[PDB]
């Protein structure tokens, strides 16, 4: 209701607040907003096949929202890029947006770099344990779980455990044993740390609901003004239920979101010395990146690729014909984009040669942070590159206590 | 209307089958998004499949008819060129029998097209002279892998490479095409599988390989006689299935006996040699990957050591083409109906025959598009080409114009105004694949649906509904199939195989694969299972001698 | 068989000037450096540092103005920057990160010039040869 409340939210359309995952308050403040005219269209995800199909949807008529309802694990996509290519960046229209912690943090990258307007943007966050690969969620049913996997109805990470409920009952395995195994969330969700998208204007998710509402309620935190006037437009109006938390469900919320972000040091940790060091990090890197066939998937599917000509298409850097491309080609996306990387794996997941893309892009990203101090994809900051300080740029020569760029730069 | 609609449907390029989204704004294909529910390809596609969006709304798609009227290319209406179409037909038959046509189609095609194309060709005037690109194109390995096994087809699919122990790599440029079917190379090298590759130019699929073997070009057949001969001389074959599935050891024996050194030949030392052909026979599941002779030397190897019908195993040709393997599997060849059944044996024949509520099949063999094109004169004269541009693409292409200015109402379906238009009389402008409706079938076997984003651009339409609104102007009754759906109805009901795969099962995201025989069979993913498709049910294995150029 | 190849980009109006104060002063140093002459050290892209170590430099050096000196009014603080990024990728991928420096030598520094050059060919001869040479094959 203000900029910080933190609320117990449930549809008071009982279809609605069925299908919802939990109480169906998102898509009942994306059917309100679209209903009241508030915005004139609506990017959410909905099934088009099987639960392990997601398919993102501009919808405008108000009575398809009901088919977004529910959130599917599978959704390995990233919305923002999407709205730039072919909805004009919504510079002239008003959008309702579902948004998990990285299309949130792409929402601001590209927001940085002025190709959407958040002005128009209305961002409603997800709280993001992980995503699982639809094809690698069916040989994980098939293999693990010993389930045809076009038997399983809903599936869900909960509780650190993969519940997929089929026909004669339902199964669950820690995703932990699971990732062990050579399945589980994909590799960037399991080094990721964004949980809540504080950055959004609302953020919805099932942590933190305690008690008799556990399954039908939605725990709302309100992150801005143009979400607290959504929430209460949408209570006014009757479309949405709201009661004040639960103080003991907000403790607990905070413990899940601390052990989530331990178990993301960890992986990050496990995977980055996983990679090497010294001169057989290059082999790492430059054998890896011999496979590169110029697909430019990683480039087309990037948040922070948004250039009209991309440099590796300049023939005074690649070669055009030469196909066992130069490492020039992967140096050249390291230098422009591994100082914003949100760790979508959208490079990752995309590439037909199956190099690892993000890996390789956030290794080199969290130390540009821990050098820099710049977080990708919080808000309104200029990238590193453009804005530079001068009282800044003395202050990281004095600090080597060096009269050059030499040593003393490291731990 | 629909902003951002995403289309699922099937990449026109090559033969891997790979799915894409296509994005529809206004009733305009904008772009392509991944799919990451296929298995195929899990959302990932290489260069030509993520810019295929890019030709479909070009202003230079044919939108009507044209008629050459005394030169220049008139418009004309499509009452009125079906009309000529019909006629010229008409004559041509009546004063020149069934010899006197020809058709060929493209491996661009949907199933759907090509199925209803040969009925075109045989229901109505009885020819067999129905054709398409394989021949021109890089393999009849069909034929050969046909005499070895039974079935021309890739014993395996893609996915099941990641079971073997030596993925052997020979001959192909598989990442520079089929790239998707490379991934599953680059997948096993990061699982650490053994990977020998064997092409004579180290190629960028070489590269992910362990081992690399160079050989003088044109020397296969030596080479793999070489490598026969010493799997043969320290008995690492594979005795049960020998004796069990395979003959003819005894002619391969004497064959290969003379190829102890040939490194005169082939450029590979006799250590290099011994090195794969003992990691070959002693890898307990080893998959081949090859891209007449040269085929049935890679059958001879598979049925030597006894590698054929198991996961993980097999042959594996890759095709090239789109819809290839779908159209000689719907039956554009001069001597199969459809699904490989023979026009050779009155069985069929008549069943063909009921079936179809036709009389008089041919049952001879037909010609071939070099045969045709050769013989385009001399007794062939009025030619259907559905999607073809042979002046472009057949060699000695001056040749191919004197011979087709030699010819009589050549009729030329297209999207696009090419080089042989100019010869044409008639030229009904058709779909692409984002307008049409129909199947793919990929290299691996695998049928997938192939759907609607947009309506042809102007007055064009999709080729089902021209050879049916051909067929209605001519008279010829069983082309009353309004859709893709009806028109693999008819098919279904027609062949042996591809009877289960009906659409409701087509729509799922894994497809079928080709010998699905009932409604409740799930596809047979790896051929062979413990019996061959031959006479004997057993692989007859041949002894090649290397023929210098 | 093996001699170090060392690239530097000098900026126009401090470190072109330096090194040519130091030919003009007589100070001898070994002919192991070879310069590129930009305006400033903020013309400086990082893909330019990053071809030149993907074409096989040895070493690379880039000499500009120092803080508050620079022609154009901040151009070097930007270079700053873009360097410290850039010692920090090539650290992150496993080259070694001393075959990179930026130095700031003035107009009058034709001695500091010929030390800079005299330092950055031993650090270069002690690292030895580039691995990118070997590792493309
Ligand atoms: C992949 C994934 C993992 C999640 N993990 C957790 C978790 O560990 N813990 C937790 O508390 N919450 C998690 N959530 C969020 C959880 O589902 C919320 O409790 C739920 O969204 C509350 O909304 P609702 O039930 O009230 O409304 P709903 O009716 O469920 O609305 C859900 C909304 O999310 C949209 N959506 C569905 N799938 C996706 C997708 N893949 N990407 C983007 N938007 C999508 C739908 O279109 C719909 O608008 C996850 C969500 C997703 C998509
Ligand atoms: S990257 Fe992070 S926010 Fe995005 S789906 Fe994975 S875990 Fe959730
Ligand atoms: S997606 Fe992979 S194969 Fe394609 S250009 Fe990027 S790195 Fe290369
Ligand atoms: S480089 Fe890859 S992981 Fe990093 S932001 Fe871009 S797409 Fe996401
Ligand atoms: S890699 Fe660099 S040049 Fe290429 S699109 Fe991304 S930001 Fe632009
Ligand atoms: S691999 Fe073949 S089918 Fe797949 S996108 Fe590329 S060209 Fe198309
Ligand atoms: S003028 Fe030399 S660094 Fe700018």
């Amino acid at each position: 209701a203000a900029k910080g409340d933190m609320l117990y939210a449930w549809a008071k359309d009982a279809e609605i607040q069925k299908k919802g995952e939990c109480g169906g308050a998102v898509t009942a403040l994306l059917k309100h907003a679209l209903e009241t005219k508030m915005v004139d269209a609506v990017v959410a995800i909905k099934k088009g096949k099987d639960l392990y199909d997601a398919v993102p949807t501009v919808i405008t008529n108000p009575e398809d929202i009901i088919q977004t309802a529910g959130s599917l694990h599978c959704g390995t996509l990233l919305i923002p890029k999407l709205i730039k290519k072919y909805l004009n960046g919504a510079k002239d229209m008003k959008l309702a947006v579902t948004c998990k912690g990285c299309d949130a943090m792409a929402f601001y990258e590209l927001a940085k770099r002025n190709q959407i307007n958040l002005d128009n943007i209305i961002m409603i966050g997800v709280n993001c344990g992980g995503s699982v690969s639809p094809v690698t969620a069916r040989k994980m049913i098939s293999n693990k779980f010993g389930v045809d996997p076009d038997t399983v109805h809903k599936e869900e990470i909960d509780k650190g455990q993969f519940i997929i409920e089929y026909e004669g009952g339902h199964k669950g395995i820690k995703i932990d044993e699971l990732e062990e195994e050579g399945y589980g969330r994909r590799s960037n969700c399991r080094r990721c740390k964004m949980k809540i998208p504080r950055q959004a204007d609302i953020a919805a998710g099932n942590w933190g609901v305690i008690g008799d509402k556990a399954g039908k309620a939605t725990f709302l935190e309100i992150c801005s003004e143009k979400g607290a006037n959504l929430v209460n437009s949408a209570q006014s109006k009757g479309a949405l239920e709201i009661s004040p938390a639960d103080p003991k469900g907000i403790d607990i919320r905070a413990k899940v979101e601390k052990a989530m972000f331990n178990l993301g040091d960890e992986w990050r940790h496990r995977d980055f010395e996983g990679m090497g060091k010294g001169k057989d990090r290059l082999k790492l890197m430059m054998s890896e990146s011999s496979k590169c066939i110029k697909c430019y998937a990683c480039v087309e599917a990037c948040p922070i690729c948004y250039c009209i000509e991309c440099s590796t298409k300049k023939p005074w850097y690649i070669a055009p014909g030469v196909l066992p491309t130069s490492f020039m080609f992967h140096l050249i996306r390291f230098a422009h984009v591994s100082d914003s990387c949100i760790n979508c794996g959208q490079c990752e997941e995309l590439c037909p040669m199956e190099i690892p893309n993000a890996l390789f892009m956030h290794s080199q990203q969290v130390e540009i942070e821990k050098m820099f101090g710049h977080i990708p994809g919080q808000d309104m900051t200029p990238p590193i590159h453009a804005f530079v300080e001068e009282k800044a740029e003395r202050a990281r020569l004095d600090a080597t206590g060096t009269d050059s760029i030499y040593t003393n730069i490291f731990t | 209307s629909e902003i951002m609609k995403y289309v699922a449907t099937t990449c026109p390029y090559c033969g891997v089958g790979c799915t894409l989204n296509l994005v529809v704004s206004n009733g305009k294909v904008v772009g392509v998004e991944p799919n990451q529910r296929s298995p195929i390809n899990e959302g990932k596609l290489c260069p030509k499949g993520v810019t295929c969006w890019e030709h479909i709304h070009s202003p230079d798609r044919l939108t009507t008819p044209l008629i050459k009227k005394d030169g220049k290319f008139i418009e004309a209406s499509w009452d009125e060129a079906l009309d000529l179409v019909a006629k010229n037909l008409k004559v041509i038959y009546d004063k020149h029998g069934p010899k006197g046509l020809g058709f060929q189609t493209s491996c661009r095609t949907v199933n759907e097209d090509c199925y209803i194309f040969q009925k075109f060709a045989r229901v109505g005037f009885k020819t067999n002279n129905v054709d398409n690109c394989a021949r021109i194109c890089h393999g009849p390995s069909v034929a050969g892998l046909s005499l070895s096994f039974g079935s021309g087809a890739a014993t395996n699919g893609f996915e099941d490479a990641l079971n073997a122990d030596l993925i052997l790599i020979w001959g192909s440029n598989a990442v520079e095409a089929h790239p998707l079917a490379g991934r599953r190379i680059a997948q096993a090298k990061k699982k650490g599988i053994q990977i020998i590759a064997v092409d004579p130019r180290y190629t960028m699929t070489a590269r992910l390989a362990d081992t690399y073997v160079r050989f003088n070009p044109s020397t296969h057949i030596a080479l793999a006689n070489s490598m026969m001969y010493w799997i043969i001389k320290e008995g690492l074959e594979d005795k049960k299935f020998i004796q069990d599935r395979v003959n003819g050891f005894e002619d391969l024996k004497k064959t290969v006996e003379n190829y102890a050194d040939a490194e005169a030949i082939h450029g590979v030392p006799l250590d290099v040699v011994k090195d794969i052909a003992f990691r070959y026979a002693k890898a307990k599941n080893a998959v081949i990957i090859y891209c007449t002779d040269n085929v049935r030397s890679m059958g001879n190897l598979a049925l030597l050591t006894g590698n054929v019908g198991r996961e993980g195993v097999g042959v594996n040709p890759l095709r090239g083409q789109n819809n290839v393997q779908g159209a000689c599997d719907m039956g554009a060849y001069p001597n199969v109906y459809s699904g490989y059944q023979k026009c050779e044996v009155a069985e069929n024949r008549a069943k063909m025959e009921k079936a179809w509520s036709v009389t008089n099949l041919p049952d001879w063999y037909g010609a071939t598009l070099t045969e045709q094109i050769n013989q385009c004169g001399d007794e062939i004269k009025g030619m259907y080409i559905l999607g073809l541009n042979p002046v472009v693409t057949y060699p000695s292409s001056n040749h191919v114009k004197a011979q087709l200015e030699k010819l009589d109402f050549l009729v030329v379906q297209d999207i696009f105004f090419t080089e042989t238009c100019q010869y044409a009389d008639v030229i009904l402008p058709g779909a692409c694949f984002a307008e049409k409706d129909g199947t793919f079938t990929s290299g691996e076997r695998r049928i997938n649906r192939v759907r609607k984003a947009v309506n042809p651009p102007g007055q064009a339409k999709e080729d089902i509904h021209i050879i049916s609104e051909l067929a209605a102007k001519m008279g010829f009754k069983g082309f009353e199939l309004p859709t893709a759906k009806d028109v693999w109805d008819d098919m279904r009901a027609v062949t042996p195989s591809m009877f289960g795969a009906t659409y409701e099962k087509l729509e799922r995201p894994e497809g079928i694969c080709w010998p699905c025989p009932t409604e409740e069979h799930p596809g047979t993913p790896i051929l062979h299972r413990e019996k061959f498709a031959t006479a004997d049910g057993k692989g007859n294995l041949f002894g090649i001698d290397y023929r210098p150029p | 068989d093996w001699k170090p190849q060392i690239l530097a980009i000098i900026c126009n109006w401090c470190s072109y000037a330096g090194a040519d104060l130091a030919g003009g002063a007589r100070i001898q140093y070994p002919p192991t450096v070879r310069a590129i002459r930009v305006m400033c050290t903020g013309r400086v892209d990082m893909l330019f540092i990053l071809k030149a170590f993907v074409e096989g430099a040895d070493g690379v050096l880039v000499s500009g103005c120092h803080f508050g000196d620079c022609h154009y009014l901040e151009g070097n603080y930007k270079a700053a920057k873009r360097m410290f990024m850039i010692k920090n990728l090539l650290r992150n991928i496993g080259l070694d990160d001393r075959r990179f420096r930026m130095t700031f030598v003035s107009a009058s520094e034709g001695a500091k010039w010929g030390m800079v050059m005299e330092d950055v060919t031993n650090t270069i001869k002690e690292l030895g040869p580039s691995p990118i040479k070997e590792f493309k094959k």
